[PDB]
């Protein structure tokens, strides 16, 4: 549109950019609650659920659980967390949320 | 074969370079953008400067050939107008063009510019005002020849560690950086960007806690070829003189490692005295966990794997004289780095060499994850650093933002060649093709080339004021003030680049295949 | 379909250029004559800028849209039809220009507007009264002809040009509405045009012995009949019935024989002596016994002659348009000091002269009787057209495109806005000056610039009136050359050359409609 407007290229650029550095300083301040523990499965468990909403259609719980779990319990922190904190051994029978977290 | 006479080997010509040259005037001021670069490898490329658009692909035509020839030029003799110049000759050529579009010859045309040049030259002389090489001065020419090079923002965080990197000198007085210019390309959380970090820095430096990573007092080894052989300055066999002498050379290969630390660990206490001084083998291969860990264990920091620019830079940086072999050394060549310092940044370790004993080495640490973001970035320092250099190499300094070129073209109010008018043509000419930077950036930036510089013009022509086209939104205002403020080496140079190759093609009548 | 932006543009500039081009030299000394077989297909031979615009079926709608605005000029001027069509593509293509650099044409046109007043402010400025004399007379009659035929043909007329225009002053006439009476005779030269004081008539009928040299001039000019149709009519035609048709002729040679007894008294009441020259003249045909008993009384006749000359004769013999062959008063008969019919070729002319006006007056052109005949006869009518606006203003200024590069010089350096948005206009308006002296130059000599430039220098020297020499294609000062526009013509031409060169700047587009 401001292509068919007329608008140059750096100028509306510009605009997302002084826009995304106007959002980026609003983003702090639409941060609504919070929530943690290093060790609870089941608070984690539910941003762990929600981000991989997105990238689940599966069990949202049982995910959330597991790689709550999972990235806590391989830990003696979870303060601390890394790349690879968890691996897997992809492995059929039983059901899909047979799955378990063995550190 | 066949060939081409008369206007139709000039139509060619001068048509395929003004087809050429359109396409690179999308990009100069900061109101430029970065055009993509895909040359036969397939990796984009975007760049608002002209040497690397110029010198990888072209769509190809005899004149293409000679375009990077003058772009050889003015990166070569300059590195700011890159950019500038190729918008400089079309609009000079349309301007002949209608000369002989009129009809005219090409050589009675040819000899209406080159004076006009000359004058320009002398114009150029005349309306500029030497200036301060002062950081701060430099600062609105920094800014500037970085911005008509690439693009602002980037350009302003150039502005700071370009001049910073040009300012770091010895009073080595150069139109460029050679030695400043180290880069480090570093993977990380900033896409774009550049860290100054002062001294020589090594390519790497090897881990371990024994291995000082901190040396002020550095006795530097330079070491390239490695712990495996005896007193070696290149790795080769011992042995291999028959199918089973190859298995008793890796046998006897383990004990020159030891010998090799042996000589390293007396060494330091030969050169250094105690251990307190941190003696320096900077290994640029790598150090066999043994010998890594006992130079380590001795006090000794053996690096792994700097460079032969961090090896040169080096007998550069440290006042002391590099080897390729760890042998026992007289402690007199040893280099001394004022600081050793291995700096692990992200995981990788880059050991700075510091208080140079010859600080024109400094060393620039890029930012990126992604290399076409890393490329990027470095590809606006070094065009700019050279072109801030030649602002700090000129204690004379041209105004920019067309402050000085309404001072030509108007200034150059005809009948001073009235001879046959060819040249007061030809100084036309070359008048209107002054403008292209209150061209394509008003054109770029708001408003109209035209019915701005017609402003600029006019408010020149009022009061002789020096006015120009924003390099930002395009409208008319005070270019002294604002400090946007060219490099003297630029504008002479810029000028030569382009009326030598505008004057080629017109004497060009001819082309065969 | 329709063509929009740029398109309704671009075919309508881009044909002006060989419209223009053509003609370039339609004009000046350096002028050349073009003919066409073409647009009307017959054999035929123009010199001028509207003029060759019209014979030309013209499918352009652009080449029919100036002859309309040209003509306008092309009336009292006659030369610069073929100017004004020069500078506005030269204007156009400045303009384009801009739009090629790209830019607004209405802002553009609007960039005219106080440059056109600056230059017609300029035009007042730059025009120097030479008042009207037989100099003035002569070198803007022959720099018209100069343009619209040889300088030779220019000279030749030059005399004839001012012959008939002395008379016109008597009338204290500015414009020629007669005296541009003009006879064109058959002969094998062409330079030859006789002025006549009075008119000339083809006629002195078919008899001689009339005392065709006539002293005393008293001149019935009529429309009664002395010969008439003898063709069948009943309501005016062949009726589909024959005989209705008979009864009408018997009483024709009658009517007209007793005319004849009519013109007897009619010259014993006026004359009554052969002696006192009498002259009918016929709008319609004469029986022979009529001019011949009419030739008994000492009486010329000249049968079927024109309305023009029934009027001119009225007006220049101060004569009539008298209906009757009966006994009429002599005062009412106008008179002409001399009366003579005249023969060259085939056809005896009457040669009436010195009549009661000097009013409509003959400028007798000889010729090869071809189109050169019609040729040479178009450019001296307005080789006046030049003269009278001479006549018109009393400033008359030298030509050869004199102004054109003083008001370049004038407008362009000094912003005449002080504004470069209507400037950009004004740089497209001050460029559309310069085309026509030094494209003839050019075409006649030394290029556009180097001429230019000396054409300039003397001017940005002086700031006088250096025009060009088209004997050369280098630059002299118009006045000396004797090429002289008047302010009539360079006023009147911004005018047809703007307006004209505006609304089709600013054209939106151009559809096929219905």
């Amino acid at each position: 549109e401001l292509l068919r407007i007329g608008l140059s290229v750096s100028e509306v650029i510009e605009g997302y950019e002084i826009a995304c550095r106007k959002a980026h300083e609003i983003l702090p301040n639409l941060v609504c609650c919070s929530a943690k523990n290093l060790r609870d499965i089941d608070e984690v468990s539910s941003l762990l659920r929600t981000s991989i909403m997105s990238k689940q259609y599966g069990n949202e719980v049982f995910l959330a659980k597991l790689i709550a779990q999972a990235c806590v319990s391989i830990f003696p922190d979870s303060g601390h967390f890394n790349v690879d904190n968890i691996r897997v051994c992809k492995i059929l029978g039983s059901g899909i949320s047979s799955s378990s977290v063995l550190h | 074969a066949e060939v081409a006479r008369a206007q139709a080997a000039l139509a060619v010509n001068i048509s395929a370079a003004r087809g050429l040259q359109d396409v690179l005037r999308t990009n100069l001021g900061p109101k430029g953008t970065m055009k993509m670069l895909v040359s036969g490898a397939g990796d984009i490329k975007l760049t608002k400067d002209g040497n690397v658009l110029l010198h990888e692909m072209q769509i190809q035509h005899p004149t293409a050939s000679l375009i990077a020839k003058v772009a050889t030029a003015q990166d070569d003799i300059t590195g700011d107008g890159t950019t500038s110049n190729v918008l400089i000759i079309g609009e000079l050529l349309k301007q002949a063009d209608l000369y002989i579009s009129e009809g005219l010859h090409p050589r009675i045309i040819t000899e209406g510019f080159e004076a006009a040049k000359e004058k320009a030259l002398q114009f150029l002389e005349e309306v500029k005002v030497s200036r301060e090489m002062d950081r701060e001065t430099l600062i609105d020419v920094a800014r500037t020849s970085l911005r008509t090079k690439v693009h602002a923002e980037l350009a302003d965080v150039l502005t700071e560690a370009v001049v910073d990197s040009i300012l770091a000198i010895k009073k080595q007085d150069e139109p460029i950086d050679l030695f400043m210019i180290e880069i480090m390309e570093m993977k990380h959380k900033s896409e774009t960007d550049t860290s100054l970090i002062r001294g020589l820095v090594l390519d790497h430096g090897a881990r371990h806690p024994d291995m000082k990573k901190r040396v002020e007092d550095a006795y530097i080894l330079t070491c390239n070829v490695s712990l495996e052989y005896e007193k070696t300055e290149v790795n080769s066999g011992f042995f291999y003189k028959s199918a089973e002498e190859r298995e008793k050379l890796v046998k006897a290969e383990r004990k020159f490692i030891e010998d090799r630390v042996k000589k390293i660990i007396e060494l330091k206490r030969k050169v250094c005295g105690d251990s307190d001084k941190g003696f320096v083998v900077i290994n640029q291969k790598g150090i066999d966990p043994f010998s890594l860990d006992a130079l380590s264990k001795e006090g000794i920091v053996a690096l792994r794997r700097a460079k032969r620019r961090n090896m040169e830079r080096l007998t550069l940086a440290c006042g002391g004289v590099a080897l390729n072999s760890f042998d026992d050394l007289s402690p007199d060549c040893l280099g001394h780095a004022g600081l050793v310092y291995e700096y692990t940044l992200g995981e990788e370790k880059f050991t700075f060499i510091e208080k140079c004993n010859n600080p024109r080495s400094v060393t620039l640490l890029i930012k990126g994850p992604n290399k076409h973001t890393l490329t990027q970035i470095k590809d606006a320092v070094r065009d700019g650093l050279r072109a801030v250099k030649n602002a700090i190499d000129d204690g004379c300094v041209v105004p920019g933002a067309g402050a000085v070129e309404v001072a030509m073209a108007e200034a150059l109010i005809k009948h001073k060649p009235s001879v046959k008018g060819r040249a007061q043509l030809g100084v036309q000419a070359f008048a209107d093709a002054l403008l292209i930077i209150p061209k394509v950036l008003a054109q770029n930036s708001g408003f109209d080339l035209q019915e701005t510089l017609v402003k600029i013009q006019a408010e020149h022509s009022e009061s002789g004021q020096l006015v120009g086209v924003d390099l930002n939104t395009g409208e008319p205002m005070v270019a002294a003030e604002v400090g946007v403020w060219d490099n003297y080496c630029v504008k002479k140079q810029l000028l030569h680049s382009c009326t030598v190759i505008a004057t080629n093609i017109l004497l060009v009548d001819e082309i065969m295949r």
